[PDB]
């Protein structure tokens, strides 16, 4: 799960798991 | 960023819930 590589939609799915109603946000380009 | 720490280097929970709002 969280533990690895994510990158891309793989790392998107682990964010809105992990977030829950919190949200977050993505900004890949930092 | 993210990518930096969860992409290119292994991710974390500590690091994900940074990115939460």
């Amino acid at each position: 799960f969280v533990n690895q590589h994510l990158c891309g939609s793989h790392l998107v799915e682990a964010l809105y798991l992990v977030c829950g109603e919190r949200g977050f946000f993505y900004t890949p380009k930092t | 960023g993210i990518v930096e720490q969860c992409c290119t280097s292994i991710c974390s929970l500590y690091q994900l819930e940074n990115y939460c709002n």
